Order: C-alpha cells, then structure tokens, then sequence
C-alpha cells in the first residue's frame, strides 16, 4: 500500500511541444507546455 | 531538575532571519548548546551551524538567528528544530511558509486610453519590509483573465524598486486590466494591482455626495438627506444642475427607485437632495427588513453651459436600528479565575470607522463606565469569581441623546484558564492601554497568584515580544519573595508598528514534584505611521498659486540614504477612478493580515497562550505546545 | 494644464523599510483662460460642435474677450487661410462662457484643434493647443478564426498532429485600418484516481518497543519499521502525531542495535544460523 | 536671560515624600528650564537603572516607577537627565529623600495608592489602584476603601471601594468631570482590628493634576 502510493501516477502526462510557423518565417517558433506550469496560456500576436 | 526550554515562531518562514530563544533553567556553570534544523521526515540538514554558550552571566538565556535556505503539491511541508543542550536533546516541528516576502504594484494613473504608456513599478521587501533582491515574475492579463506580456527581472542591487513600462495597442477590450507579480521561489503567492482601460476624457470639476449621516435610521421621518457639492479641478465652485437618484442593495444585486429621481439646481457649488421614507418604502412590498442592506446613491452634476458633464456615486449607506456597533475582536477570550479581566470594548460606526467618544458598560454595574478614544477602543475593567465557570459578559453603548432601543449591544463568552493539575497558578499582564506612541515607554504589570507554599520559587519572568511575526525582543524580569506585582520599563521603539504582542511565563516545581508551567499573553496597538517618515511640501515658504509654465521648488524630508520616487497625476483623473491606489495604510493592513497570531491575548492553558500568540514552546520535561500544522488561522467561525 | 496635481511620494530605505508619503496637492490656476473640450475620437467626414470655454475669475471686472480659431487644412470651419473666424463676446465677472464651434474633419490621424483668445485694455490671453484622435468610420468586432483541439496522441493518429490554419476574410474590413491576430494555446490536463490509503487515525499500535532475543526482537521491529514507512509515504503525520515520529526513530534504531548482538560470524547465538530469519533480516534492514 | 551650567533643571515638588517599604514609588520628575518654564521632552532616569528611562510630557513631568525593598531606611535617588546631544558633565541632576510610611504599633500594614498619570481631561475615567499590604492573618478584615476627594479646598465626593478577600489590587473607575479642575486629591484609608485587640488605621493620599481649561 505504500509503494502502491509511490508508483502512483494521478493520471497525468503533458509533454507537449508545439511549434508554429507562420509567413513571417525569418526564424522559428517553439512552445513546450509541459506538467507543472502546463495551464500557463501561452499567447502569439501578430499584426498580419 | 535543570529544565531545558525552547521557543520559535509558531510558523517559519524561507529566506529570512528567524529568532530562537534558548533558555536554561536552574542549570549550573556553563552548557554547550546546538543547534540544528532538518528537513521532514527524515534527514537533509538544511542548517546544522549556529551554536552557542549558556552563560550564568546572562541567566542562563541563548539566542540563535538561522536561515533557511530553499533547495525546492498542496500539502504543507514542515522541518525538525533540534537543540542540544550539551547531552539532553530536545526537539520540536515547526510548520514552514512559502511566503518570502511582500510586493506592491504602483501605477502612475489609474485609468487608461487604448494607446496610451501604463507606467509601473515593483516593489521588493520582505517580512520586516525591508528592500530586498530577489527575481520576480510580472504578467499582465486583459479583462477576460488572459496573459498578453510576461517579463522577468530582478531588484538584485536595485534597492527594492524595479520600474517598468508597457504599451496599451489601439485594438484592445476595454474594461478591467490586471497586472500580476510574484517571487521565483514562491509561484503560489502572488500580488495583483487593477487598473482601468476605457476611451475617456479628463473632466473639469469633481463631484461629492455626502449624506448627513454615515448611515440611515428606519425610524427616521426626516428621511437620508444628501449633499451634493461640485466644484471645479482648480477649487472654484460650480454653477449647474445635478441628476440625483437612489436604491437599495442585497448582496450584489441593486434595485434602482425611479420614483427618487431628483433634479436639483446647484448654486454656489453646492446642491441639496432628500430621500424622503415614504418613496424608500414604496420602492419595495416590514420596514425591519431593509435593516441589513444598504442605500447608494447617483449624482450626475451638468454645467449650465452643457459642455461638460459628471457622474458621482456613494455606495454603502448601511441601514441599522442603531448608530454604532461593537466588537470584542480586541478582547482575550480567556479570563483568570477571581482575576482582573480587561475588556476592550472595540465601537465602530455603521460603515467600519472608528466611533469617538462613547460610553460603554456592562450589563450589571450600572455606576461602571468609559468612554471611547481616538482609537476606537473602550476601557473596561471586571472583578471574577474563582469559579471555573464559563464567564458571559454583555457590553452596552450608553451614548445619551439616543434610547435604549437606538443602542447597539453584543455578548461574547470568555473561558478560565485551565491550569496545570489544577493547581490554581495563574498569571495577569494589565496593560496600560493608550495609544502608544513610539518613543514613549509602557508600563507592563506582572501580576502572580499562587499560594505562598511555592511562591518564594518565583524570581524571574520569561517574556518575549511578538512583532510582524518574528521574535522582535526576549528578555527577564526579576523578582523578589513577596511580590505579586513587578512594573517592566518596556522602551517603544520604530519597531513595534503596527501591533505588537508580549508573552510572559515562569517555571516552578511544586504540588508533587511536578514540572509546571504558566503563561499570559497581550496583544497591544500601536499608532499605525511609516517606520521612518516622508514628507512632500511646497520649496516656496511664501507666495500664491504658481502659473502653467513656470517652476516651483519642491521640498523633500525623508530618511538618509533612502531613495525616493515620485508621480504627479491630474486630479481630474481620480474623478473617473479613485480605487486601487496605494496607501501607507493599505500596507499595513495586508501585514497585519500575515499575521501568525490569531487571539488577541491569553489561552485556555499555558500550551494555549504560546500557540494562540505565534509561539512554539518545548521542555526536556515533556510540557510542549499543541501542533499546529495548519498555515491560515482559525476560520472564523463566528 | 490648468488644474490641481496630486504628487505621490514612496520611500525606499534599508533601514526605515518603505514608507507611503500623504499626497500632496498643487493647484495652477490662471485668473483668465481658455477650456477648449475635444471629443476622445471624432468620425471623418462628420460635421460636429466643440466646445470652448472661456472662465473669468476676475473680482468685479466683466472682460471684452475676443476668441478666434486658428485654420488648419485637416479641418473645415468658417475659418480659412486668408479669412479669420473670430468673434468678440463678453464674459460677466466670476462666470464663464461657452463659445462654439463648426469643424468638419479632413484626413484621419492625431490631428490638432487651436484656440486663441485675448481680452481688450487688459494685457492677458490665452491660447489652447490640444490634439483629438480622428477615426474614419467602423466598427469593433472580434471575430472567431477556428477553435480545435490539440492532441497528437489522439487526434491524427500518426504522432505528429498537423492543423491547416485559414486567414481571416473579413470581407467587410473598412480600408487602411490594422488588425492583431491572437493565438492562444491552453493545457486541459485532467488529474484524478488514487484510491485512498489508511486512516491511521485508528492505527496507533505499530509504535512497539522491541524486545527479547533474536527472532522475539525482530516480531517487535517488524511493526514500528513499517509503519514509519507507511506514513512517511502518506505524508499522514499530522493526522497521526508529528512529535511522535521521533519516538518511533528510536525503538526502530533500539531494534537494530538489539539485532547486532544476535549477529552471528555468519535467533539464539547458541543455536545454528536459520536461513529464514537472515533473510527476512536483510529484507526489513 | 538665565547664566547657568546647564540648560535643564530638576524638581522633586511633585513627588510625594514618602514610600512604602517593598512596594513600587512613583518619581514625578518635574524638568524646566532656567526661566522657569516646563522642558517638553527631555529623557530622565536614576542613578542606578541604566536601562530605565522616561520622556517628559508637555506639562513638564516625566512618569518615573521604582521597586523598594521591605527595609525601614530611608531611599535616597538621584535623578538624570539624559538628553543627548549634551554630555555627562553639561547634564542637570538633584537628590531627594523619602521616608517610610510608619505602621500602627510597627504592624507592617500598609497601603499604596497607583494613579496612571496623564493628561486628565474632564469626560475622561480615571483607573486608581488600590494595592494592599499585610498579613493574610487579618486580609480578610478588610472589606472596604473609604476615600475622599479634595477640590479646591473643599470634599467634591466621598464613597466606598469594595473589597474581596484574597484581593490586594481592585480599581476604582473615577469618572473626572468639570468639578476636578484644575488639581483634585485622593485620599484613601481602611480600618480593622488586629495584632492585639488594637485598633489601626492606615491611609495613603494622592495629588493629580487635571488639564488645565475652562471649566
Ligand atoms: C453627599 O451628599 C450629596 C448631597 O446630598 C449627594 O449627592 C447626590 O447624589 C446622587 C447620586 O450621586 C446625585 O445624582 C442623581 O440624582 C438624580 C436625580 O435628580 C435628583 O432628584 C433627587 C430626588 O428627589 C426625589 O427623589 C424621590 C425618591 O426617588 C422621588 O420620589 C422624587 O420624585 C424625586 O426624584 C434629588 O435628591 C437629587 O439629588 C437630584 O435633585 C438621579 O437621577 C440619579 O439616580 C442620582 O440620584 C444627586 O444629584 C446628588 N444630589 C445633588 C447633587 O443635589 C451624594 O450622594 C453624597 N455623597 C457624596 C460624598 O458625594
Ligand atoms: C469577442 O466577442 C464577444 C461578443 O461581442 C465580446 O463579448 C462582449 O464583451 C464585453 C466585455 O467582455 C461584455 O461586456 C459585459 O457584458 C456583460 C453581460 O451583458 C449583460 O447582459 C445582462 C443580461 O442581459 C445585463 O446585465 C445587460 O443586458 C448586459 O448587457 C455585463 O454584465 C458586464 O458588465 C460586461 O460589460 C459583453 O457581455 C460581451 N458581449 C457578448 C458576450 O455578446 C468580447 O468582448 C470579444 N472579445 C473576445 C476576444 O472575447
Ligand atoms: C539575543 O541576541 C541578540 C544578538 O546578540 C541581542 O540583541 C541585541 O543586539 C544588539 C546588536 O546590535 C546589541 O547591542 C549593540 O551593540 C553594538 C556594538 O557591538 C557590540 O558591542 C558590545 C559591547 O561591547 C559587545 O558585547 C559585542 O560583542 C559587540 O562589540 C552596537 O553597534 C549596536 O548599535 C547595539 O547597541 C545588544 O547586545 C543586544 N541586546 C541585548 C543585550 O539584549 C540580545 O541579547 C537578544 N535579542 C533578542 C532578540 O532577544
Ligand atoms: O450618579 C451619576 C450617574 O447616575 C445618575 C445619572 O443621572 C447620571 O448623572 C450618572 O449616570
């Protein structure tokens, strides 16, 4: 029962790397939205 | 039977200086002391350093300033203190916060044009307010809760202040914006500052709304008179005619009365409207049911020229049976058995300010009175009964001019304090109660009561001093065989502000060879003011109003080495927004609301007194304080 | 400005902490003037009154005033460049008075409104140079480009989700105007299962003293080794009693230093080695 | 225009004469300067007692408080003043001294009236203590305070101060009123029969200063 709470995963699993890639393309665009900050909206403008 | 002490914050704090009296009781000669602090459960020694000497030169009392570090959910995390007293260990778990500090955000305006600059600084201090260099995290979310601009800097050598800039893009909602700040090692504190973002334009008067009264009277014919004064930016008075109209509040809800519109002519800047009871009570369907709620107020001042146009507001207007109101929020819920037990009668007008003089006393004593100070606080003073029985005491204003039926009254409950075995030892702090002022110095009582078969025992008090929720000061109090009461010259400094709570103890064994333990704590005010002070006046000690374009001395008197920064804003804006500023008082407000303590004095033991004050106590005899485990205080349960 | 400003001061020492100075208020008046009042934002092309008040605070002295306003090619009043638009009104003492005014924005952008105003035998004046934004003729909207949902693991199948992002067509877009596209990006993570352990509230008998010989010491170990474990990795020490941890600490420390005098070179030292009872030595050690 | 050493002075006018063995004395220190006129704020202290200090208010007396011990020979102290900015040589000092209160019969009963001075003003309470001393042998005799007021030469009021066995301080709420001005006394005794079949009577008066206005 106490490994039971060690091994225990609550059902979780954000490992996401989005990237964008917009006409402006004179570099690059990455964003990882990973477990912990995760809920953190990431935002993009663009005047175009 | 040399009885090894130990007291801490009842709730530690990360990055800062927390204090640690060490003590030891009838100890001979000298006696190494160390202290030591782990991580918990187990072992991680966030600090093993700090160790001092017991020197029968100083009474046998140590005193050890610790950090500790950071090393980085929703369950608290707590840590082992662990001191030697040369062999004999004792130790004791504190509960820790993740609060480092305080932050306040300060805007230049406090509304803003879509393509306009908001200009606005941080401010980094810690838990004694003193500046402080850390990294802080700053977002700036629109009115729907959405982030749009996050930076990252740092006050490190920047003296606690980190000014910043954004600009606010054409395309944009209007509405309320929010900018939220907080420190790297605390994600979960975080401080937030409004500011308003609507297409306005700057008036040319400002426009005042005050009833007669800072409240209504059910019963009163007359009805809420109100006073409407316009004058222009520049104080001249104002010529025009004002649009005033009222309704009820519940809560969140408002219900307008169409049938108190009002219009009113304003000659020499000034306006009289009448709220008469007979159109308050036709705007509902039991007049002591509008007792709770509030009335607000809607001005709406038109020059005779019709080119400008303003819009006021009072909201709040509380309805009550009676002017005033009391609250025993000040008072020790915990009385001494055939003691003295003080009562600070805490009156209030209806909105929440404080009422200046009015009397006050208790249900029985009918010669008993006091009058309240400045403060808002009553003094009071009743003999008990050496009954362990529970003491009910009623407070009565007994303001004339009024009736018995226009007064406001409350009853609170206070308990005895259970003593060790039953050994009927208590222990009474009186406090001279005035406005304390620092600089003066108070007098604090000492008042024993036990039976002379262990009296002579007594020859020293343990207090200690509670400010901002670190151990300010500790130190002794002599005495000698056949004194029951001993005065304490404590000196009040800058340091105090804003409250300050005092803590004494003594030990004996007595009744059976048994450790015993007894405690009294007091929570006192102090007058609420800057620590050091900051005054802006006028450089030209003569003359009249300047003239738009030319130059004006402007005298500064503040403390040496401190940088100051400063902000002019036109008036006419806070005639649009007058919320979300910053104030020295709104300051001490969220430091009070930090506060570790949570009883205005005394316990129902003596492992009571420590905890309800802040305090953590723990003897190599086995008389420790209860566990607290639990970051806020009690939820106020009524 | 003609007006009363409001100076904030705020301290920063390291030794007196911060300290919030009292507002202090500063009053510019002028004893004649001019409020020229400019809307936050006139439509092109649309014919509109503004406002321009002229205030006389004089004692008892009523003032022959004489206004013009200035031309200006990105407006059109009477007012041209070889014609003056000036009137001459006259303004009761302690009083004020308002003067009109026709204008007709031109051409769009932060264009400006000027007044002028001097009074006869008295040598005052006061002229006003104020700025008002010129928008042509639209509306806000915020209209929604696609709302979809990102899950690779999911939608897509493969690994690697792609998403074909049409433009805005806004068909109806007034010319010469600016538009800000946003993208936002949201993580809906959804927590939950972990089915509850203990109570340990009604557990309070594990914490025992070991004692006896070697197989009779470790029955006794067994209990309080495990239930330290047990807590530790429920963090449920509060519920249970935080001061009594360490009192657990030390009947598990007593009952391995009561285990070594049982070590044999490899129960009783009289008694040949059992490979059970090492075994399950090495497995609570 | 005053020639002198040191630009304060100190009196004793104010401070009663008189202590009671092994209970706390009030010193009224009453500091002026050479003219005469009241010093506001100036720091005094005893001889002793380094760490003890008190500020004068604005009608020129600092609220000083020592603990005594039980012995019967005469308390000599010294005040002095420790304003800053001046040194030790430039300061003012003055020495009194008070006699103990002499008990019926040498019975070692005595009483001991604590005013909280401040600025009285008429509207306000005032709290007066009553501290007792003597064995609990004849404590539970006393019952009851009988005490006097002194109002420009004539009693404004007198009443009685209740008293529980066990219990040597109980306050007295003495509501001030336009009557006290300017200067009002307290006297307070108590009377019981005790040592010998002998009766005693003890008392202790007080001198407080009202502010001084219009009545
Ligand atoms: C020393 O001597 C003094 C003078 O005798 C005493 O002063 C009086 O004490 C009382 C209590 O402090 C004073 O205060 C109040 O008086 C008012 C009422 O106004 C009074 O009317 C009184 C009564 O006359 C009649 O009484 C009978 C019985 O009830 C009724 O049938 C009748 O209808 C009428 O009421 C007068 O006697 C009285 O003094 C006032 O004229 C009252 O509301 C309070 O409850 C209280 O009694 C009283 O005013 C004093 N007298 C004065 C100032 O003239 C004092 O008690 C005593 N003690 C010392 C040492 O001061
Ligand atoms: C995207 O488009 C939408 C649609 O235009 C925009 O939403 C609109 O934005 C403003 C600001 O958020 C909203 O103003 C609020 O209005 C609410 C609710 O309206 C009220 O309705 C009740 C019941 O009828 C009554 O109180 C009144 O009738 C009132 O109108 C009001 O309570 C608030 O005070 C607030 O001002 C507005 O509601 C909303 N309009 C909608 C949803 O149709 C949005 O701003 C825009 N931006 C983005 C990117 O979302
Ligand atoms: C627990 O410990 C603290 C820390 O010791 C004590 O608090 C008070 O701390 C101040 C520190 O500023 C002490 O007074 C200071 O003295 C220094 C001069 O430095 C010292 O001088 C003395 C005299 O020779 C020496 O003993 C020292 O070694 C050193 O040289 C001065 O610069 C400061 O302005 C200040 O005056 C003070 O000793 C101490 N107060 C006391 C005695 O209680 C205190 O013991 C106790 N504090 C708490 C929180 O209870
Ligand atoms: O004795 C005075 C006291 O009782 C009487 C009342 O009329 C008031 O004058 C006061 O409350």
């Amino acid at each position: 029962l106490a490994q039971y709470q060690k091994d225990a995963p609550d059902h979780q699993e954000l490992n996401l790397d989005v990237s964008l890639q917009l006409p402006s393309r004179s570099s690059k665009i990455t964003h990882r939205i990973h477990w912990e900050s995760a809920s953190l909206l990431r935002s993009e403008e663009t005047k175009e | 039977s040399p009885m090894y002490s130990i007291i801490t914050p009842n709730i530690l704090r990360l990055e800062s200086e927390e204090t640690m009296v060490l003590e030891a009781h009838d100890a001979q000669g000298d006696v190494p002391v160390t202290v030591t602090v782990h991580d918990f459960p187990g072992k991680k020694l966030v600090l093993s350093s700090e160790k001092t000497v017991l020197t029968p030169a100083t009474n046998h009392m140590g005193n050890v300033t610790f950090t500790i570090p950071a090393n980085r959910k929703g369950r608290n995390k707590f840590v082992t203190v662990q001191a030697t007293f040369g062999t004999q260990v004792v130790e004791k778990v504190v509960l820790v916060s993740l609060q480092s500090g305080y932050l306040f955000i300060q805007t230049d305006k406090t509304i803003y044009t879509p393509g306009s600059t908001v200009l606005y600084r941080i401010f980094t201090v810690n838990h004694k307010l003193l500046p402080v260099g850390r990294t802080v995290m700053v977002n700036i979310e629109n009115p729907e809760g959405i982030p749009v601009k996050q930076d990252s800097l740092s006050s490190q050598n920047q003296l606690g202040v980190l000014p910043l800039s954004w600009d606010i893009p054409e395309l944009v909602n209007m509405g309320q914006w929010k900018i939220r700040a907080y420190y790297e090692n605390s994600p979960q504190q975080v401080f937030s500052t409004e500011f308003e973002v609507k297409e306005y334009v700057l008036p040319s008067f400002e426009v005042i709304v005050e009833p007669t009264e800072k409240f209504y009277y059910i019963y009163n014919e007359k009805g809420l008179e109100v006073t409407i004064t316009a004058r222009f930016l520049y104080g001249k008075k104002v010529e025009g005619t004002a649009f005033v109209i009222f309704g009820i509040q519940d809560g969140e809800q408002r219900i307008s009365l169409p049938e108190s519109l009002k219009r009113i002519p304003i000659e020499d800047g000034s306006g009289e409207v009448v709220l008469s009871r007979k159109v308050l009570l036709d705007g509902v369907q039991r007049a002591e049911d509008l007792v709770g709620k509030s009335l607000y107020v809607s001005a709406t001042v038109i020059l005779h020229s019709g080119s400008d146009m303003v819009q006021a507001e009072r909201s709040g207007i509380p309805i009550v049976t009676s002017p005033y109101q009391i609250h025993f929020t000040k008072t020790p819920k915990y009385f001494k058995p055939g003691m003295p037990f003080d009562l600070m009668v805490f009156v209030t007008n209806p909105d929440g300010s404080p009422a200046y003089r009015v009397p006050v006393a208790v249900q029985g004593e009918d010669t008993v009175q006091s009058l309240t100070q400045g403060d808002g606080v009553a003094k009071l003073s009743i003999n008990t009964h050496p009954s362990q029985k529970p003491l009910s005491i009623t407070v009565r204003t007994k303001k004339q001019e009024l009736s018995e039926a226009e007064q406001a009254t409350r009853t609170m409950q206070a308990l005895p304090y259970s003593t060790v075995g039953n050994s009927n030892n208590y222990l009474h702090l009186s406090v001279l109660r005035t406005e304390l002022r620092p600089g003066e110095t108070l007098n604090v009582n000492f008042l024993l009561r036990m039976d002379r078969a262990h009296e002579a025992k007594i020859r020293y008090y343990t207090y200690l001093i509670m400010n901002k929720g670190r151990l300010l000061k500790a130190g002794r109090q002599v005495r000698e065989p056949g004194q029951d009461l001993v005065v304490l010259p404590l000196s009040i400094t800058t340091d105090f502000i804003p409250s300050f709570r005092l803590v004494a103890y003594y030990t004996l064994i007595g009744a059976s060879g048994q450790r015993e333990v007894v405690a009294d704590s007091v929570w006192v005010d102090v007058k609420d003011s800057c620590v050091g002070s900051l005054v802006v006046k006028s450089g030209q000690s003569e003359d009249r109003q300047p003239v738009p374009g030319q130059q004006m001395t402007l005298k500064i008197e503040g403390d040496h080495g401190a940088r100051v920064v400063l902000v002019a804003v036109d008036k006419g804006v806070f005639v649009l927004n007058k919320k979300n500023k910053l104030t020295q008082s709104k300051i001490w407000d969220v430091v009070e609301k930090a506060d570790i303590g949570c009883t205005p004095g005394s316990g129902k033991d003596y492992a009571g007194v420590f905890s309800d004050a802040g305090l953590t106590f723990t003897s190599s005899s086995g008389q420790q304080t209860a566990q607290r485990a639990e970051l806020q205080c009690p939820q106020p349960a009524a | 400005s003609i007006t009363t400003w409001e100076i904030l001061a705020v301290s920063m020492s390291d030794k007196k902490g911060i300290c919030v100075a009292d507002p202090f208020e500063v009053t510019v008046m002028q004893d004649f003037f001019i409020d020229l009042r400019l809307p936050y934002s006139v439509v092109r092309n649309e014919q509109v009154e503004i406002r321009a008040v002229l205030y006389n605070y004089r004692q008892n002295q009523e003032l022959k005033v004489r206004v013009e306003l200035l031309h200006n090619p990105a407006f059109c009043s009477l007012a041209t460049t070889k014609r003056r638009h000036q009137q001459t009104v006259t303004i009761p003492p302690k009083s004020s008075l308002s003067v009109p005014y026709v204008i007709v924005p031109l051409k769009t952008g932060l264009q400006e409104v000027e007044v002028k105003a001097a009074v006869y035998h008295h040598f005052i004046s006061d002229g006003v140079r104020k700025s008002l934004k010129v928008v042509p003729e639209g509306i806000r909207m915020n209209k929604t480009v696609a709302v979809r949902t990102l899950d690779p693991e999911r939608l897509g199948r493969e690994g690697v989700q792609k998403e074909d992002i049409p433009p805005a067509d806004l068909s109806d877009q007034v010319p010469d105007t600016e538009s800000e596209t946003r993208i936002l990006l949201q993580g809906t993570p959804v927590a939950q299962m972990t089915e509850d352990a203990v109570d340990a509230e009604r557990l309070k008998h594990l914490i025992v003293t070991p004692s006896g010989c070697g197989e009779q010491n470790m029955i006794g170990m067994t209990p309080t080794v495990i239930a330290v474990h047990y807590l530790d990795e429920t963090e449920q020490w509060e519920k249970f009693g935080l001061e009594k941890r360490q009192g657990a600490l030390e009947l598990i420390k007593k009952g391995y230093t009561q285990q070594l005098a049982f070590r044999q070179p490899s129960a009783f030292v009289k008694r040949a080695p059992s490979t059970w009872l090492t075994a399950y030595v090495v497995k609570v050690f």
